[PDB]
């Protein structure tokens, strides 16, 4: 009436829960790269010799 | 072949902020070859001294 040790088992299942990859786009930067410095339009001469 | 996926899908957790995983837990795999390379293993540091810095995640965007 006692407790025996049965058949071995023939296999294991080991479960874990996983989610999934999505498309690559990788989107870098809101405004992206360094934007460079630049001319004011016109601007003008704010100078000028004598005489 | 399940510790690339573990330490991405937590590097995700952090990202997103899903989960409870810190914004700041550190996803470390050191992956193992036959070379002798640094210890294999996948680390998971979360304590309050360690220096972090902000990187713009790509394929995701989130910083």
């Amino acid at each position: 009436g006692g407790l025996t040790c049965a058949s071995a088992p023939q296999g294991t299942l080991r479960i874990l829960e996983g989610p999934q990859q999505s498309l690559s786009g990788s989107p870098l930067q809101p405004i992206p790269a360094s934007p460079p410095p630049q001319i004011p339009p016109g601007l003008r001469p704010r100078f000028c010799a004598f005489g | 072949d399940l510790a690339p996926g573990i330490a991405d899908s937590l590097r995700h957790f952090k990202v997103l902020r899903e989960k409870r995983i810190p914004p700041w837990m550190e996803v470390v795999l050191i992956p193992m070859t036959g070379k002798p390379s640094l210890y294999p293993g996948l680390f998971l540091f979360t304590t309050p001294c360690r220096l972090v810095r902000p990187v713009q995640n790509l394929a995701l965007g989130k910083e």
